């Protein structure tokens, strides 16, 4: 019916109006202090005043670090942008890692714009061009004007088209009897389909039949758009959307990432500030999430030191599970969580704690509830004891083979024999390591 | 095709209770691993859960890639099975995470349902109006059956399909509307007066009777990575074959995810997950493992199967040693299947199956000698000796491999151990680690 | 690229045809059910088998922008140079086509031959009708 | 007449249904290796297996490359054979995995047979006739085209389609031209004017092809030999297009790209379909990789992956190292520089060094190939020098002896010439002696 | 001209007799008799051309004459035979692999020879008349061309007419058309019309009107290497890659086709094969992969004769972790023959310095020559060779036309050799930046 994958039993942080976390609500069990700190961070993000704040989630493996970031993303809502990253994604072969980090920084700042469009639309009834005096004169096009007759509901208009508009008109392969849509902001033309006023069953090109557009031919409408700053940066960097030669050739070449200079970013910031001052724009800062932060090296950390001190950069959430580890790209420095101390000085560390037997048991119970399985109480106790003995994730991932083995025996509940058979068929890390130690030829 | 190493395996050899038969479907022995692989296969065919990592481990020549091939044969068609090696991630054109993302998204299939209309009839009249340069093309087509007669309008693609495999006003054709396919079935009129240039030797068929137009429902499977490459740029269908899909941006991927969810909501499309098999997973950097640790937690993730044969070896990209060459973060969120070595009876059954596959007839004494030398040396050496002894068998003109043919094949070709013995005996003739050799024999 | 024509070359030269160029020129006008043409038409068969011409668009760009305008205050030469570079008649005529009645007027009522026409129709076709626009 | 370290070897020199003799085909000695390579040649000619690997190992100057070239000579000129070095797989345009897969696909051959109906000869007349009832608003409504052809000992007038007049006007076919009309496609093409129309103008760029022999209409059954990589590289690049992208890509540098698995799968299935039809057939070949010890462990792992394919050819490797560290690793000591995973998948052929009389026979063969006359005492001194220093040193010193004999105006090589050549040109051991005894940066 | 006095420009071929016996001093070469005899043997091997793929190794101490020997072989080889001279550092490219760069360097050193006939009609166009038929299917042309002596009338085909519409002629441009080939070119405008149009234009050029016979006959011979044929058949317009180096890893099948067609043209009789010498100076910085590729590539029929020069002792092979003689692996040294070179004495040093002073147009006294000989005995030879040319400038600044002992002593005092600089560094090493980056800047402690 539905697809579940290691998550989606979590719907939020699960707090009341005072910020006090319940013991079990919202799909979360335990970790009260971390959830309250994440609620404070959520309120700070919703305040929309700060810039360049950062927190770090530190804890052991399998303790709920990525779960808290996904709970923050669910508590914020879909309107606030959220860019999840892994630390290995910043190394690209097309552009340096500094530009990729700045791109992901600019990808987490949203914007909402009320946009006004001048629209000519209707049904094409007359398509008549007229010619130039000397078509082989070398300079100037072949034709001079194109007369287009458009008919909408309760209206009819005639237009004398520029040839440059007619290139986009004839690139869409319009004809007499087609409903078109001309956008005067960019010159883009959309061919909607054949009109339904004529016959239907005499076509061979699986076309779509559309009634006449309501209202007049010439229109003005207001459109609310959601746009990030990185979208404006890559739109101005590779210009596609005009009707000129360069904008036409921009759509045909193979795209490649380029080092966008800071001058373009200053110009985009100036235009966005003008749009905000005009009262048609609203700025929505977001969250950038970098999981497995220990994969970064010293150069990206040193650039991140500068990039957090700008006046645009969003809230950055990191995560790591290292105790005292040398930073990558260095030889002999040793720093907590693989994060250098100059970056550590600008953070706010949120500690995460391991679980107990009862918390493991109720987590197993809720994840068996989500996966639509029925578990007996003795099998649940055995699964909780296994989770304490080996791993929480190993007891989590043994539920579905137990369900398959129960279903092959024509049963609905999960009993102790299925758990024992899944133990015997499937191994964990410790038993595999113990087998590898007592092995013959590097098993 | 030809005869490959795993060409004798058709399925996993399991009953309805997921209990492995000892000798069935080309797989012998290894009952625990076969039962576990059947459990994984039923988990894949369920299609409910996502992002499970399965690890197959053991000594070399044990049946790991044989188990993966058996799973892929039992999976059947229309479910994607992406099988890659560990060294294919490293490229000069894409990053490691981008190649891993493409390999992940190649294993998710989308089944799209389409409504089409089939037109089969006899061509009566063709009118084609083209401009002077031949660019703008339009016209009308008059087709008939034994009951009806309809005039259709033609576009550019229809005229291009007509002017290829040229129809000559009396051929019986079939047109699919949604696919744009024109198929010339044959000629029914058999006109006498014909130009002496083309062949026009088509077969004689009858004019079709009944309804000219028929509605039909068709389905087809398209991978997610195909949709990303198609919507990436203008000529993405060429990039599906040339492989020039350079670092597709994330906005394309999340818009494709939203559109796929919309199509599932509308009832148009359904999502079919698959299996991604990574053989020799130990040849991956720690950055690839760190990316896999987060890519396994997405909803659009397939069942990842990894196979390795290393013991406690050094993880690539670091300076410490780990079991199976994998860090403990990946080993925590993975489930391990352990394969075990064989007896002499399983070796004999394997050799008999491989001899039956290669159409090689063996005597009982030759099979016993091959079983003994596969017990002493590796199994793969005694598997490889069979065709060599077969060619020696027709070199003395008898179609039955005897003991002397196996003895001659053992004499001419060497093991791993015998070559090591000869090198350690005659070290002065080979170039060693320091580049020292003695070529002169005086 | 635009002005290039397939002119003739003399036989006594060191530039001969490769096997790939012969493979290219065999299947230029070959019909269906021939082994060479079907062996060199993998992409068209994959296009027809996958029902790709009735697929929909799933991606649209967020922002579309024209190129950045450069202005020099008080000079008419820069405006003419910019209008010539942005709207070059040769390239814009190469990326489009002449209407049919215009072609009839110049070929018949003006005496212009076909070979003296400007080069037209070099814009690559999209995959579908839906893939031709972003609206 | 050019000779370069080889071309005295003409096949393995085996008798049928038996073993090698001593001196045959330019080979002296090495009987067991020649018998093993003959068995391998018979296995390749059996045309059934896929991905069998053979590694032949021994000291330097033993005849491994001579054995591989003898295998390629014994197979014939129609079976594909791609020689390679291990250093060639490291390119800067594409990854090494793609280069290995390209060289894998280069070694599989295909043989396609066709039939062509051809009209050709000198054009005698070209009358586009006009219809009985023309339509208004048009000019010269053509009903048919009558064209007369003239060739050697035969002429024939035709009656063609009206559409072919457009292609006739497109390709500028006039009177006195030689044309080339195939049957089904139409598609008139022009080769040039006749030789009889050459002496009416002093200056003309156009060549004059002679009048062709044979009748106007004939059927020729042609056979085309292509490889699978040729089909992949023909399908991957687009054809002659009418867009800016294909014209721009033809005039730019042909950069190599990463060919996807989907294109190879489609090529394989259309090749299998036409093989089943009875037209084409498959000729697998040999991929030879000399100096296999220069590969690193990633290419070895991908070779382990690719040797289990259904379409892989036979692979022949050669190495001279002993217990040597594998490249790309720091602590893997392995025989011949090959990892044990690859070693377990192959068979090892052993090659042995020679003795004095075989050295003398090989020197005599290389002397009589190079058309040189050697005295008997000079031959004995050259054999003693070769067995004292190197076989290749004695082989490479034959041409300076011939030059020194030609200088003194005689056609025989005597002891004084080989003494002068020993004095003039040094070897590795004496050079090492004079470097170890001098400290002037020598 | 565009050549200055280089390091060794005095060497014009090996100084050998007709019996391959070196003279003691001839053709700018002094001493080194055994190496000169070996180079003469190799030169006769190249000139015979029936032996393919031989590697020789010129090994010796520095400043001995290995590159001088290669320059002498190149000068004695003559023209129209390809001699490629590359260094070991040139094959480490960014757009080409080392294997591909070595293959291109191998194929640049073997060529084919093609001879063709030309019937040139070069002259100034007087007037052109075009006759068009009523049908228009053919165009007839009457061309009135002239030289400074006489003028004829020629009839033209339609292909001439279409070829003269392109690169159009305006009755007074100088053209030249072939008869058999029909090649058309436009050289430029005549000098007689240079005062007509009052402004030249963009593409135009003024050439003199050709004089004498209008119709000439000339036989020319071309020498094309195989690499040029590979680059030409690799692309659509390949000569831009021939002049800009943007070839980019040409495939193997075009090379096999070109080899087959070269063998076919040799068998027919259209062209003959001219082999050549490839010289790899400073071979000791090549990787082990390049050495293995050289070992495999030396055994092909289309291989040149490879000359390698190195001056390393028992040094480390690059790309490995061990040492080897000459910095080369032993399997490469197996398929090679070594020509060794010996150091000079006082008399050969004096003769070399006298020849170099003769080449550089510098007059020396006997005492100055003996002082420079003593300096070249104690220090190296190139130090004295540079001392000659700076002492000439010192003597010219002293308003003297000859170089004396005082000028040589002043040039010795002004410019240092290696040993005095080593002593001065080792005496005051606190003022220099050492390997740890420590330096003392201030003069007062
Ligand atoms: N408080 C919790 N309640 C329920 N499930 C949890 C809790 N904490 C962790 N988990 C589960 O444990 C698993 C590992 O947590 P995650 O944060 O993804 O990895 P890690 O803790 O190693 O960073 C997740 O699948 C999550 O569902
Ligand atoms: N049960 C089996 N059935 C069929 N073939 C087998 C079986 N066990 C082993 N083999 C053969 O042994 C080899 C196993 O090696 P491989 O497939 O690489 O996996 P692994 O490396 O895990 O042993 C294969 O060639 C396979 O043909
Ligand atoms: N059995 C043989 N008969 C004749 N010539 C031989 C024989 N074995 C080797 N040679 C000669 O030795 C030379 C080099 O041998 P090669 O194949 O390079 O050995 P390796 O590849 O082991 O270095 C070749 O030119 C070949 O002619
Ligand atoms: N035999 C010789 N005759 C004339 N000049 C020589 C001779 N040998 C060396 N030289 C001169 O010595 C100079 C340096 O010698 P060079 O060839 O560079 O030494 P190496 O071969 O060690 O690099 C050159 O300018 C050359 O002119």
């Amino acid at each position: 019916v539905t697809r579940t994958a290691a998550h989606t039993h979590i719907k939020g942080l699960g707090l009341d109006e005072s910020g006090v976390a319940k013991r079990v609500e919202g799909g979360f069990v335990g970790q009260i202090e971390a959830r309250e700190a994440c609620g404070v961070i959520v309120d700070l993000i919703k305040a929309k005043k700060m810039s360049g704040r950062a927190i770090l989630l530190a804890g052991g493996p399998s303790t709920g670090k990525t779960a808290l970031a996904l709970a923050i993303s669910q508590e914020l809502g879909p309107k606030v942008p959220f860019c999840p990253l892994v630390g290995s994604e910043l190394y690209s072969v097309e552009v340096k890692k500094t530009e990729t980090l700045m791109e992901n920084f600019r990808r987490a700042i949203g914007l909402r714009i009320k946009e006004t469009k001048e629209v000519y639309e209707g049904e094409v009834t007359e398509l008549t061009p007229e010619d130039a005096e000397n078509p082989l004169g070398g300079y100037g096009k072949t034709i001079s004007h194109v007369i287009v007759g458009l008919k909408s509901a309760k209206g009819t208009k005639t237009l004398r088209l520029d040839p440059t508009i007619y290139e986009s008109i004839q690139r869409e392969k319009v004809s007499i009897g087609d409903v078109i849509y001309i956008e005067a902001n960019t010159g883009a033309v959309k061919r909607v389909g054949r009109s339904d006023a004529y016959a239907t069953e005499f076509d061979l090109e699986t076309e779509e039949y559309v009634p006449l557009p309501k209202g007049e031919v010439h229109k003005k409408k207001e459109i609310v758009q959601d746009v990030t700053l990185h979208d404006l940066d890559v739109a101005n960097a590779r210009p596609q959307g005009g009707q000129d030669v360069i904008s036409m050739m921009g759509q045909l070449l193979k795209p490649k990432k380029t080092e966008i200079t800071e001058k373009l970013r200053q110009e985009v910031n100036k235009v966005v500030a003008k749009y905000i001052d005009q009262g048609v724009a609203e700025l929505i800062p977001g969250v950038l999430f970098i999981d497995e932060v220990n994969m970064l090296d010293i150069e990206i950390f040193t650039y991140l030191n500068k990039a957090l001190e700008s006046n645009i950069a969003p809230v950055v959430v990191l995560a790591s599970n290292r105790g005292m580890t040398t930073v990558r790209g260095t030889e002999d420095v040793i720093s907590p969580h693989g994060v250098p101390p100059d970056l550590i000085d600008r953070l706010l560390i949120v500690r995460t704690l391991p679980y107990d037997k009862d918390e493991i048991r109720t987590i197993i119970e809720r994840r068996a509830t989500v996966e639509r399985l029925q578990v007996e109480s003795s099998a649940l106790d055995l699964l909780a004891t296994m989770g304490t003995e080996t791993s929480l994730r190993y007891a989590l991932q043994l539920l579905a083979p137990c369900g398959i083995l129960a279903q092959t025996s024509n049963r609905k509940e999960i009993v102790v024999n299925d758990v024992n058979e899944a133990k015997l068929l499937f191994l964990d890390a410790k038993r595999s390591t113990k087998i590898l130690e007592t092995s013959a030829n590097y098993l | 095709s030809l005869i490959a190493a795993h060409s004798h395996i058709t399925g996993l050899g399991l009953d309805e209770n997921l209990q492995p038969r000892p000798t069935s479907e080309g797989m012998v022995g290894q009952l625990q691993a076969r039962r576990a692989a059947g459990v994984i296969l039923k988990m894949v065919q369920n299609g409910t859960i996502a992002g499970r990592a399965v690890l197959v481990a053991g000594p070399p020549s044990t049946g790991k890639t044989a188990l993966a091939m058996g799973v892929s044969q039992s999976l059947g068609k229309d479910v994607p099975f992406t099988a890659i090696a560990g060294s294919e991630i490293f490229s000069l054109e894409l990053s490691k995470t981008e190649a891993l993302t493409q390999a992940f998204r190649k294993s998710i299939g989308i089944k799209i349902k389409e409504e089409t209309e089939l037109i089969e009839g006899e061509v009566v009249e063709i009118q084609i109006d083209r401009s002077i340069t031949g660019g703008h093309k339009q016209g009308k087509l008059t087709i008939k059956t034994t009951d009806m007669e309809t005039i259709y309008e033609l576009g550019n693609k229809m005229i291009d399909g007509l002017t290829k495999e040229k129809v000559l006003a009396g051929d019986v054709i079939s047109i699919d509307k949604a696919s744009g396919k024109i198929t010339k079935l044959g000629r029914s009129f058999a006109r006498s007066r014909d130009y002496d240039a083309m062949g026009a030797d088509t077969r004689f068929v009858q004019c079709p009777e009944g309804e000219l137009q028929k509605r039909k429902t068709v389905v087809h499977t398209v991978s997610l990575h195909e949709i990303d490459v198609i919507n990436s740029r203008t000529q993405g269908f060429l990039a599906l074959f040339t492989g020039d899909t350079g670092e597709i941006r994330s906005e394309v991927r999340d818009q494709i995810n939203t559109k796929v969810a919309e199509w599932k909501e509308e009832g148009k499309a359904e999502i079919v997950p698959g299996v991604l098999f990574i053989d020799e997973v130990h040849m991956l950097d720690i950055e690839c493992f760190s990316f896999i640790n987060r890519a396994l937690e997405d909803e659009f993730a397939p069942i990842v199967m990894m196979a390795t044969n290393r013991g406690v070896s050094k993880t690539r990209g670091t300076n410490y040693k780990s079991p199976h060459g994998l860090p403990l973060d990946l080993l925590d969120r993975s489930i391990i299947i352990t394969t075990k070595s064989y007896n002499e009876q399983e070796i004999k059954t394997i050799l008999s199956i491989r001899a039956q596959e290669e159409e090689v007839e063996l005597s009982s004494d030759a099979l016993d000698l091959l079983t003994k030398t596969g017990v002493e040396t590796s199994l793969r050496y005694s598997s490889n000796l069979i065709s060599v002894a077969q060619q020696i068998a027709m070199k003395r003109k008898n179609n039955t491999v005897e003991v002397e043919d196996v003895k001659r094949a053992y004499l001419l070709f060497l093991d791993s151990a015998r070559s090591v013995k000869y090198v350690q005996e005659n070290e002065s003739q080979y170039i060693d680690d320091q580049g020292n050799v003695q070529i002169s024999i005086a | 690229v635009i002005e290039r024509t397939n002119g003739p070359k003399n036989t006594d030269s060191l530039s001969f045809k490769t096997i790939t160029q012969e493979l290219l020129e065999v299947t230029r006008n070959a019909p269906s059910e021939g082994v060479m043409a079907s062996l060199l038409n993998v992409e068209k068969h994959a296009y027809e088998r996958e029902y790709l011409n009735c697929i929909q668009r799933g991606y649209h760009p967020n922002v579309s922008a024209p190129p950045v305008t450069i202005e020099v205050l008080g000079s008419s030469h820069v405006t003419n140079s910019i209008n010539n570079e942005l709207f070059d008649p040769l390239i814009s005529q190469a990326l489009s086509d002449i209407p049919a009645i215009t072609q009839y007027n110049m070929h018949v009522k003006k005496g212009i031959p076909v070979e003296d026409f400007p080069k037209t129709g070099l814009f690559p076709e999209p995959l579908n009708k839906n893939f031709s626009s972003n609206i």
